[PDB]
C-alpha cells in the first residue's frame, strides 16, 4: 500500500539561537583555556555559516552540511578559541601535535562540525594575550581543559605569515541523547491525519504506517512505546502531547492462477 | 551503623514505554542485599563530607523535615563551582556556583550554609514518611528520581519493591566529587553507592516495574537471566565460562 | 524451534555491524551519498 | 465424532487440541 500524505510536527519553539553571541563576538579566549557555551530552546539556521562569506575552513563529521537543517538535536555546544593559520590541521580526530595533545584532545568518535576564520584584521598586535601550552606528562584527554614554563605566548603581529596569523575557530559538537529534542531549525508543522498510509515526522523519530487514537497509558515523563521486538509502537504529539498509535501498511504476495495456454489465456490473481 | 539494602534502589532508566515483558538492561544500580550506612549526622554531630564515586542513593525517613537540601562539589568553597539545592517551604532554590561554605553549614532557622557567594552561572525555581533519591551525574547531568511511599520504619529500611520515577534533569556539567547534606537548627539517613550493573526488569501491563533480578547475585540469578524467565524448571543448564 | 529461529532472525535486526547506526532512515537523512553507500554496505553485508 | 458438538471431534481429540501452545512489516 503505498502512502498517500506527510505528516510533520514540531514542539512550542519561538526563539532564536545565539549564534552571533560567539560567531559576532570580538574577544576570543586562549587556545589552551577554551571558551565553552551552551546553546538550546530556540531555531537555529545553519544557512547562514553556510553560505557565510571569507570562511576558510566549513567541514560537517557524520552528518552533510546541506542536510543540517533539517535535523533536531538535545543540544549544541559551542567552543571559541583563536588559533594559529599552521596550527589549524590540529582540530581534527586522529590528529597529532603540540594543541591536539597537550591543548585540546578532539574525540575520534566525535559527531559535529568545524569552523574556522582569519581573524589577523582584528587580533595581531605581537598579541601575546594568547597563550598556547607546550609541556604535559600525558597527552589530554577528549573534551580537556587544563590550565620549562607549560604556556607559551603566540606571536600574533601585522605582516607575519598567513600560517601564523591568529585564526578564529569554533568547534561545534552535536549531541543526541534520549531528550526530548531542544534544537530544532526551522520548518512548518502541519495537522494529524488518521487511519492513512502517511509518512511521519515526530521530531526526531520519522517512519511510515497508519495512524489511529491511541489509548496507551504513558507516565508523563514518558514519550514513546515499543513492542517486544523493539519496535515503535506509540508516540506522542509534539504540540498537543496526545499518545499516537501505529499499525503498519498491509502487504503480501501476489500470485496468478491459470491453467495451460494451450486451452484459454484468461488467469485469475490472489 | 550497617543494616540490609534488601531490594531498594530501582529506578526506571528510560522514556520508553514497555508492558508485559521482560526487558534486560544495564545501568548504574545498587546491588542487591548490600551493607548500606547508617548515619547519625547529630545524636553530638558527625555529619562529614562523603565520596559521591559514581552516584549515590539517598534515603532517610523524616516528619519534622530537618532534612533541606545537599551540598554538591569537589572543593566546596568559593575557589571553583558547587552545587546548591534548597527545598524551601514554597518551591525548590536550585544554584550552582562558588560557595565559600562555612565548617558548619546549615540554614538559619539568617544563613549559616556559607559566607560568600558569587560568580554565578544559573539559578532554577520549581509518621509512614519514606523519602527516596538517586543522584547521578553522567554526561554533565545531574539527574535526580525520586519517589515517596508510606514506609512505618526508621532505623531500618524495609522490604518490598517500589521504582523510583524521573524528578529533575539538569543541564550543568558540573565537576561533583563530594557531597553533603543541608540540615535546619534552630536526623538520620542512609547512604548507599551505585555500580555498573546488569539487571532483568518486569514490566506489568501498565509499563509500572514489578519485579528484578541481580544478575551476578548468585549462580541461580545467573540462571535466571540466561533463560529469560523468574521461574527455572528441573534440569542442568550452561551459565557462563571460567578462566 | 520454530518460533525461536523466527525470533533470532528478527532481533538480529537491530545489530550495527560496524555502522554509524542501524537504521537507514537516520543515515540517509544525515548523510552524503558517498559515504553512506560504504556503511549501507556495512549492513547489508550483515543481513544476507 | 461426538455429533452434538460442531467441530466434528472425538472428545480424546478435543483433549489433545487444548494442550498444545500457541513482525510482517
Ligand atoms: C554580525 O552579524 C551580522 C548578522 O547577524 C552580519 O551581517 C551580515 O554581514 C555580511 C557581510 O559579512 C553581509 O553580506 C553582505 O551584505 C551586503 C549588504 O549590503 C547591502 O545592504 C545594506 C543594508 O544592510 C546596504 O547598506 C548596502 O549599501 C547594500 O545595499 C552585500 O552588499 C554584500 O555583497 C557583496 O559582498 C559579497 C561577498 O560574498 C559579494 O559576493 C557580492 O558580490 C557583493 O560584492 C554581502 O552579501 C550580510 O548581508 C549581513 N547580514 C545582515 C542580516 O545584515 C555581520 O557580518 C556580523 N559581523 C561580524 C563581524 O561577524
Ligand atoms: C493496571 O491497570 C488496570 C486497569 O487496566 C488496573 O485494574 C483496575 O484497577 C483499578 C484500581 O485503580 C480498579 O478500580 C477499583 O476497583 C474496585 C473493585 O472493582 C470491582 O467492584 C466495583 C464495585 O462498584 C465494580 O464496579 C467493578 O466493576 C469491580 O467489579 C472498586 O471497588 C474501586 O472503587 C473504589 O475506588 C474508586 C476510585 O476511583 C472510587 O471512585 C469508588 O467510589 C470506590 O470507592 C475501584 O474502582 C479496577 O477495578 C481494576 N480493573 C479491574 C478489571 O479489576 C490494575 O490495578 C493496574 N495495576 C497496576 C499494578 O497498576
Ligand atoms: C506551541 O506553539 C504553537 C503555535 O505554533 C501552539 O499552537 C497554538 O498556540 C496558541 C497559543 O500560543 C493557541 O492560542 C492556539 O490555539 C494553538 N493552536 C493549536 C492548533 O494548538 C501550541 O499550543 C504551543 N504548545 C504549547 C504546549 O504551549
Ligand atoms: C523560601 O521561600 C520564601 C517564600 O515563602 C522566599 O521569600 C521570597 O523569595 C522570593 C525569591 O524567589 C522573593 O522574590 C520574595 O520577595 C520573597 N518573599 C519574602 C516575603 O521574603 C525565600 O527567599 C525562600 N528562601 C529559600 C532559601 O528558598
Ligand atoms: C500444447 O500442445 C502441444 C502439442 O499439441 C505441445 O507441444 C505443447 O507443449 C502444449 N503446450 C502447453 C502449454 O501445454
Ligand atoms: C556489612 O558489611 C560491612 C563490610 O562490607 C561490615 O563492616 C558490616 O559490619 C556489615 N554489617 C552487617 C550488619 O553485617
Ligand atoms: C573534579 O575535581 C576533582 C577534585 O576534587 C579533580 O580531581 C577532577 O579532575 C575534576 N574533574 C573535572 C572534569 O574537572
Ligand atoms: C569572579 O570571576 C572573575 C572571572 O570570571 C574574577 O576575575 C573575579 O575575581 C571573581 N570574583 C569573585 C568575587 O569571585
Amino acid at each position: 500500500v503505498q502512502p498517500t500524505e506527510s505528516i510533520v510536527r514540531f514542539p512550542n519553539i519561538t526563539n532564536l539561537c545565539p549564534f552571533g553571541e560567539v560567531f559576532n563576538a570580538t574577544r576570543f579566549a586562549s587556545v589552551y583555556a577554551w571558551n565553552r557555551k551552551r546553546i538550546s530552546n530556540c531555531v537555529a539556521d545553519y544557512s547562514v555559516l553556510y553560505n557565510s562569506a571569507s570562511f576558510s575552513t566549513f567541514k560537517c563529521y557524520g552528518v552533510s552540511p546541506t542536510k543540517l537543517n533539517d535535523l533536531c538535536f538535545t543540544n549544541v555546544y559551542a567552543d571559541s578559541f583563536v588559533i594559529r593559520g599552521d596550527e589549524v590541521r590540529q582540530i581534527a580526530p586522529g590528529q597529532t601535535g603540540k594543541i591536539a595533545d597537550y591543548n585540546y584532545k578532539l574525540p575520534d568518535d566525535f559527531t559535529g562540525c568545524v569552523i574556522a576564520w582569519n581573524s589577523n584584521n582584528l587580533d595581531s598586535k605581537g598579541n601575546y594575550n594568547y597563550l598556547y601550552r607546550l609541556f604535559r606528562k600525558s597527552n589530554l584527554k577528549p573534551f580537556e581543559r587544563d590550565i620549562y614554563f607549560p604556556l607559551q605566548s603566540y606571536g600574533f603581529q601585522p605582516t607575519n605569515g598567513v600560517g601564523y596569523q591568529p585564526y578564529r575557530v569554533v568547534v561545534l559538537s552535536f549531541e543526541l541523547l534520549h531528550a526530548p529534542a531542544t534544537v530544532c531549525g526551522p520548518k512548518k508543522s502541519t495537522n494529524l491525519v488518521k487511519n492513512k498510509c502517511v509518512n511521519f515526522n515526530f521530531n526526531g523519530l520519522t517512519g511510515t504506517g497508519v495512524l489511529t487514537e491511541s489509548n496507551k497509558k504513558f507516565l508523563p515523563f514518558q514519550q514513546f512505546g515499543r513492542d517486544i521486538a523493539d519496535t515503535t509502537d506509540a508516540v506522542r504529539d509534539p504540540q498537543t502531547l496526545e499518545i499516537l498509535d501505529i499499525t503498519p501498511c498491509s502487504f503480501g504476495g501476489v500470485s496468478v492462477i491459470t491453467p495451460g495456454t494451450n486451452t484459454s489465456n484468461q488467469v485469475a490473481v490472489l | 551503623a550497617y543494616t540490609n539494602s534488601f531490594t531498594r534502589g530501582v529506578y526506571y532508566p528510560d522514556k520508553v514505554f514497555r508492558s508485559s515483558v521482560l526487558h534486560s538492561t544495564q545501568d548504574l544500580f545498587l546491588p542487591f542485599f548490600s551493607n548500606v550506612t547508617w548515619f547519625h549526622a547529630i545524636h553530638r554531630f558527625d555529619n562529614p563530607v562523603l565520596p559521591f564515586n559514581d552516584g549515590v542513593y539517598f534515603a532517610s525517613t523524616e516528619k519534622s523535615n530537618i532534612i533541606r537540601g545537599w551540598i554538591f562539589g569537589t572543593t566546596l568553597d568559593s575557589k571553583t563551582q558547587s552545587l546548591l539545592i534548597v527545598n524551601n517551604a514554597t518551591n525548590v532554590v536550585i544554584k550552582v556556583c562558588e560557595f565559600q561554605f562555612c565548617n558548619d553549614p546549615f540554614l538559619g532557622v539568617e544563613f549559616r550554609v556559607y559566607s560568600s557567594a558569587n560568580n554565578c552561572t544559573f539559578e532554577y525555581v520549581s509518621f509512614k514518611n519514606l523519602r527516596e533519591f538517586v543522584f547521578k551525574n553522567i554526561d554533565g547531568y545531574f539527574k535526580i528520581y525520586s519517589k515517596h511511599t508510606p514506609i512505618n520504619l526508621v532505623r531500618d529500611l524495609p522490604q518490598g519493591f517500589s521504582a523510583l520515577e524521573p524528578l529533575v534533569d539538569l543541564p550543568i556539567g558540573i565537576n561533583i566529587t563530594r557531597f553533603q547534606t543541608l540540615l535546619a537548627l534552630h536526623a538520620a539517613y542512609y547512604v548507599g553507592y551505585l555500580q555498573p550493573r546488569t539487571f532483568l526488569l518486569k514490566y506489568n501491563e501498565n509499563g509500572t516495574i514489578t519485579d528484578a533480578v541481580d544478575c551476578a547475585l548468585d549462580p541461580l540469578s545467573e540462571t535466571k537471566c540466561t533463560l529469560k524467565s523468574f521461574t527455572v524448571e528441573k534440569g542442568i543448564y550452561q551459565t557462563s565460562n571460567f578462566r | 524451534q520454530n518460533a525461536q529461529a523466527l525470533n533470532t532472525l528478527v532481533k538480529q535486526l537491530s545489530s550495527n555491524f560496524g555502522a554509524i547506526s542501524s537504521v537507514l532512515n537516520d543515515i540517509l537523512s544525515r548523510l552524503d551519498p558517498p559515504e553512506a553507500e560504504v556503511q549501507i554496505d556495512r549492513l547489508i553485508n550483515g543481513r544476507l | 465424532p461426538d455429533p452434538s458438538k460442531p467441530s466434528k471431534r472425538s472428545a480424546i481429540e478435543d483433549l489433545l487440541f487444548n494442550k498444545v501452545t500457541l513482525q510482517k512489516f
